[PDB]
């Protein structure tokens, strides 16, 4: 399963994604095995799309926070007149 | 060679000394006593006021006043007397050659800090002064960089979470319930057995009773049941006039107000719930290290049952998979002063002082610019 | 006669459909006794609801059943609905269909339990649940625009095109008037005033409703407040004490534009509105920029329209016309829109009746209702 999206209105953003799904099915006459094939296709692609949506839900707290936080751990903006007060607190082991 | 002075001005005690030492040189009560009777013998000293231990020595003929109530200085002339007796009588130094470090409770009025800066710079005129939060100094003395500090003294019980040296200001909580309210509540409940204490000198006696005989129960209802069942929890105390009193269940009802503030009519939650609310107002990925590094500081954390009770209450409030460790050092009565000496003995703190020329240029409002 | 009830996080606005104004506006609080009762020649209840709580709050602990838009206590919400139906409206809920309101982007179990309680305990012939910002746009006489709904628990930015809300552009900020009241309680400690109790929280709420405003330029307002005492205002306490605040009048609503003042990660309401507009298609952005509609009591600060105009003009392209509509009755705008919707002719076949709830269960509200 592959998805590719490009969006370039004022800047640029791209998404590439793929997933490999392996399952098994029983074999019978043509109509029943066709229905089973459609059923496993549905139950794979629905979970893939729902997982993509839930991954977009938690981007700003799990993966984007690992690169740049939205606020520091003090939950406030930096007081630029007190840089040494931030630097002093890490010198005591 | 201009060594710095570390002075902790609590609501009940003054802990003052030199930077670099491991123990405060001067520990004395923050009281001013004035005579309430008339003097009939002439030819003596007979001074109009008494500061510190001399006020406590002749407290029977004096009325006692505290210049600091709930962390806020209310009387400034009495605080002038306290600081003058600190510098010139308890330390024997001239405060023109030593920069000074002072402590303050969080969420205090700004006028208190401005007036402290003003009285340090043009009454006891210092080359430099700094004002610091007490709980971050307790964590500096504890040897950690992350953790939540519960500082409880005579006026203010405050919880401050610090993560890697960063004090987190939106999770700092303050309660105006401390050892003086506990002393007043024990003074009230001592009238059930017939012991009546009224005057300000007898408040010191009730405080001594509280320091010697009170403790925190692990389970309050079982302790009340076993106190009513048997006379095995009673203890006896001797008054200055030789009379003996006995308390059986006032020993654990007095520090139960720290866990149930409704005993004195207050609507606020307990210290355990305040700690849990301070942790829950932090970031979700740092709550493990905050739960593992609970630090207790101050004189009201010196009851000999309080760590196990706080452990039980926090473990009840916390989720079941979390590890809760509560650290109570044996020297936690003086922990703000030790961390203050550690902070004042550092090389990178020497640029953080508020100098005299900066006070002359900016007036008494630079303390909101250079100090947290 | 239909019933329109707006159960907000801080106020309850209920009345009959067709009237132009709500008939019952009362605080959504439950008060319980705190002290020892010593007199026996008295009523001596155990729970006080609404204004009776506010007239007795000095001996009471107050509780809000709704926190941050979602319902935390359901017994207290039952008490609120009982007091609304039987004491403030004097109606019988067995005879009247009842319209209900709900904030967007909410858990579904809240709507499930709302329908279950309204059909099993306060049995109505029919009920319906509507979105508040859509009704606030309906009350303003338009069908296309973006609604900024800021109340007591939530702030929402909802864009509606041709009567349909756009769910992929609904933005939710968890900052409203309760957080502003608590931040004012925090910043009044600098001048020496201590407010701790739940009764004093209402006093600080009254101070915020009476004295605060929104600065046009925050840095210049802080510069002018630190130069002279031309901005200091006085307030008289219930016990006769007089307090004076100088720069807390505009620092408290600045949390709407700088949410980091209380330690929240999200952006201000101007950036939230610009993000809600910018998620839409280009051909409707002109209509959404021209039709900004304010709603709720937290938009009642007397500086918020000009400041919002300045900030959205700064964010938007320079060829775009920005118009912000702040109706003078926007404290009651969800109720008026619900009155308009419930008095429509074709709306009468969109009621969820009791028979369909019997045949479906507590899940019909996700199929027949939005
Ligand atoms: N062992 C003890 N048990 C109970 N209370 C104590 C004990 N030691 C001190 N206290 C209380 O601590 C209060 C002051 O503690 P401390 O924090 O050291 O001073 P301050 O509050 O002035 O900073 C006193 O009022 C006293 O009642
Ligand atoms: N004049 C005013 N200025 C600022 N805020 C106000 C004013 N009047 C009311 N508010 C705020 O509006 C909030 C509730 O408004 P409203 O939206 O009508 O109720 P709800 O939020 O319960 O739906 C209250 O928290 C109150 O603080
Ligand atoms: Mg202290
Ligand atoms: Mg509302």
């Amino acid at each position: 399963l592959k998805i590719q999206v490009h969006y370039y209105e004022d800047g640029n953003v791209q998404l590439v994604s793929h997933k490999d799904v392996q399952d098994s099915l029983t074999v019978s006459n043509e109509a029943q095995t066709a229905k089973e094939f459609i059923k496993i296709i549905e139950n794979a692609e629905n979970e893939y799309q729902t997982a993509i949506s839930e991954n977009y839900q938690t981007m700003s707290d799990t993966t984007f926070k690992a690169l740049r936080r939205q606020l520091p751990v003090t939950r406030t903006k930096i007081d630029w007149n007190k840089i040494l007060s931030y630097k002093i607190g890490k010198e005591m082991q | 060679e201009t060594t710095a002075l570390v002075c902790d001005n609590g609501s009940g005690l003054v802990k003052a000394g030199f930077a670099g030492d491991d123990a405060p040189r001067a520990v004395f009560p923050s009281i001013v006593g004035r005579p309430r009777h008339q003097g009939v013998m002439v030819g003596m000293g007979q001074k109009d006021s008494y500061v510190g231990d001399e006020a406590q020595s002749k407290r029977g003929i004096l009325t006692l006043k505290y210049p600091i109530e709930h962390g806020i200085i209310t009387n400034w002339d009495d605080m002038e007397k306290i600081w003058h007796h600190t510098f010139y009588n308890e330390l024997r130094v001239a405060p023109e050659e030593h920069p000074t470090l002072l402590t303050e409770a969080p969420l205090n009025p700004k006028a208190n800090r401005e007036k402290m800066t003003q009285i340090m710079f043009e009454t006891f005129n210092v080359p430099a002064m700094y004002v610091a939060i007490q709980a971050v100094l307790s964590l500096y003395a504890s040897g950690r960089t992350t953790g939540i500090v519960l500082d409880s003294g005579d006026g203010v019980t405050h919880n401050v979470p610090i993560y890697e040296g960063y004090a987190l200001p939106h999770a700092i909580m303050r309660l105006d319930l401390a050892g003086r309210d506990l002393t007043d509540y024990l003074m009230k409940i001592l009238t059930e057995r017939g012991y009546s204490f009224v005057t300000t000198a007898e408040r010191e006696i009730v405080r001594d009773i509280k320091e010697k005989l009170c403790y925190v129960a692990l389970d309050f209802e079982n302790e009340m049941a076993t106190a009513a069942s048997s006379s095995s929890l009673e203890k006896s105390y001797e008054l200055p006039d030789g009379q003996v009193i006995t308390i059986g269940n006032e020993r654990f009802r007095c520090p139960e107000t720290l866990f149930q503030p409704s005993f004195i009519g207050m609507e606020s939650a307990g210290i355990h719930e305040t700690t849990y609310n301070s942790i829950m107002k932090c970031d979700i990925d740092i709550r493990k290290d905050l739960y593992a590094n609970n630090v207790m500081s101050g004189g009201t954390t010196m009851y000999p049952g309080i760590a196990d009770r706080m452990q039980k209450e926090i473990t009840a409030l916390a989720p079941s998979t979390m590890k809760i460790k509560i650290i109570a050092p044996p020297e936690r009565k003086y922990s703000v002063w030790i961390g203050g000496s550690i902070l004042a003995s550092l090389s990178t703190f020497q640029q953080m002082w508020i100098t005299k020329q900066e006070y002359d240029e900016a007036g008494p409002s630079i303390v909101h610019r250079k100090c947290f």
